[PDB]
């Protein structure tokens, strides 16, 4: 596809697809959980559910409109969807919710029922969803005392002390035209969207959001949440990685694809060309693992997550996995690098060429907000095809060899050994 | 003594006894460590140590 950006006072981006049967229109702001403090942690999660509340959604469903929203660390989104010949109504609804009249939504009755609904989501998340809350605690110890540590949903202790005035203060400082991108995906022409905006003289708020004092800093650390009543052990482990607008962005993504993802109960996942699986399958040390490479405006993370029921062989799983990471600096084969090139292109093709216009609106707005434009998928494939074996060794010797780590765990983790027995496995030194 | 006083038979047998017994001590030390492995060591507080262990 082909993107098209403009600036008439308002930044308008679009990605037309004539094959789609729908159209999405929305606005993406360049502020998220990393632009908050510990006192108001969760105020962006309440704006999501106020936008999706029942009396607001009822007004939309009478004209054939569906609503969505998403809160992350670096951005926030508010999308409206419609049939292709009804995109003029999508913009009017968005006009009387952000540019005008966001006081009818913050009434007393609408704010108390919404608050009670959010306190029950975050409570069930902390007691039932173990893989995702251990990955949240990883961000909280790795980036402690910096903005990138705060959870995106909020906490139960900070949510209870939020009143209406906290919602209005956060909007005056962040929902600004200088911090906003208007997006359009699916079956919508680029020129029909901009002329519709020019015929209304819209302006959210002018600009100059706050300054954000501290930068993100990685600290080697651990946090353990032991619970012997649960039936598994959930563990995550990472080093410091690459931010966006880094030269090593795609080299870190390719090195995670070398070790990849595993499911013990799927037969075809046991046959992948991954050397680590010859050690794990002898005694069945885990149920699943997945390797990630996450990237933000200021820093990143590189590592893996696992879940297991073999609570007596945890130390052999962590040991064998970290000995394969060492091979990226010493001994990594040309065959392993060509496999990972092909599967990474398939992974990026499914993410960017899905059918949903709502997913494409979130990717487009976040990219334009953070580098001014969007890289094509044909240009990204050429960068991936130009990575050599020497490039992986240079990246790993800087980022992996003899470097500090962050750890988080929950469940039956008595068999997870101390920090320094694990820190020592990051360098071979039988060498 | 091997005779009627501390004499040459006494000194020659004391040296041969003296080389042996250090090797009997080495076997009592192995048995000593085996009895420590089944319950482990104690601690200066005198309570259980199974809640906080390091390698
Ligand atoms: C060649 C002589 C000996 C050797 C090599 C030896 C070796 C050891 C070692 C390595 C330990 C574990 C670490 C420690 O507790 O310091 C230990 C513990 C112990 N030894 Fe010895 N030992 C010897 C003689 C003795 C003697 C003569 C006694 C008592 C009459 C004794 C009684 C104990 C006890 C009660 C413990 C356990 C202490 C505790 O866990 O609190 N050992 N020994
Ligand atoms: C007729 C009955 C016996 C027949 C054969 C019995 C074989 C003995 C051990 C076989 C069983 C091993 C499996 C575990 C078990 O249940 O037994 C414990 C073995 C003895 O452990 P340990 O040697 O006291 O360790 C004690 C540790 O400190 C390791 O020992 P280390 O200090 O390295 O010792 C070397 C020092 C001197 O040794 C010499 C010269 O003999």
């Amino acid at each position: 596809a082909e993107v098209t950006q403009l600036s008439n006072g308002i930044v308008v981006a679009t990605e037309h697809n004539p094959s789609a049967h729908t159209a999405s229109v929305g606005v993406v702001f360049g502020s998220g959980a990393a632009n908050e403090n510990p006192y108001n942690n969760g105020v962006s999660n309440l704006w999501k559910n106020i936008f999706l509340s029942k009396e607001n959604s009822a007004v939309a469903a009478k004209e054939g409109l569906a609503l969505s929203s998403n809160i992350s660390r670096d951005f926030q989104s508010y999308i409206v969807s419609s049939l292709p010949g009804s995109t003029d109504k999508s913009l009017d609804f968005l006009n009387q919710s952000f540019i005008q009249q966001k006081a009818n939504l913050l009434s007393s009755s609408n704010f108390e029922a919404t608050k009670k609904s959010v306190l029950k989501q975050v409570q069930d998340f902390e007691e039932n969803d173990h893989p995702n809350r251990v990955l949240e605690h990883l961000h909280s110890t790795a980036f402690q005392n910096t903005p990138l540590s705060l959870p995106t949903r909020g906490t139960l202790e900070s949510l209870e002390n939020l009143v209406v005035a906290d919602l209005e203060s956060f909007a005056n400082n962040h929902f600004l035209n200088s911090n906003a991108v208007v997006v359009g995906t699916g079956n919508i022409k680029h020129e029909d969207l901009v002329n519709s905006i020019e015929s209304k003289n819209l302006s959210l708020q002018t600009g100059t959001k706050p300054v954000l004092k501290k930068k993100a800093a990685f600290l080697g650390s651990e946090v353990r949440l032991r619970d012997d009543t649960l039936p598994k052990a959930w563990i995550s482990l990472a080093v410091e990685g690459e931010p966006v607008n880094s030269p090593n962005y795609f080299v870190a993504k390719l090195a995670a694809q070398i070790f990849g993802s595993y499911n013990a109960f799927e037969p075809a996942s046991r046959l992948q060309g991954i050397k680590l699986l010859d050690n794990i399958q002898e005694y069945q040390l885990c149920d699943n693992f997945n390797h990630f490479s996450l990237s933000y405006k200021d820093s990143g993370l590189w590592g893996f997550s696992t879940a297991t029921r073999n609570v007596t062989m945890i130390d052999d799983l962590i040991h064998f996995t970290l000995k394969q990471w060492n091979r990226l600096t010493i001994s990594v084969t040309d065959t392993e690098v060509e496999r990972a090139k092909s599967l990474l292109k398939l992974q990026l093709g499914q993410l960017y060429e899905s059918g949903n216009p709502v997913n494409d609106a979130n990717l487009l707005g976040a990219e334009v907000l953070i580098k001014g434009s969007k890289l094509s998928l044909g240009e990204a494939f050429k960068k991936i095809d130009a990575i050599t074996v020497k490039d992986v060794k240079a990246w790993a010797g800087k980022r992996l060899w003899d470097q500090d780590i962050a750890i988080a765990g929950t469940g039956q983790i008595e068999g997870l050994l101390d920090y320094m027995r694990i820190r020592s496995d990051m360098s071979m030194m039988r060498w | 003594w091997g005779g009627f006083s501390v004499s040459n038979p006494t000194i020659q047998r004391f040296f041969a006894l003296h080389y042996l017994v250090p090797f009997i001590i080495a076997a009592m030390v192995i048995m000593h460590l085996m009895a420590l492995h089944i319950h482990g060591s104690s601690n200066p507080l005198g309570i259980t140590g199974n809640l906080d262990r390091i390698p």
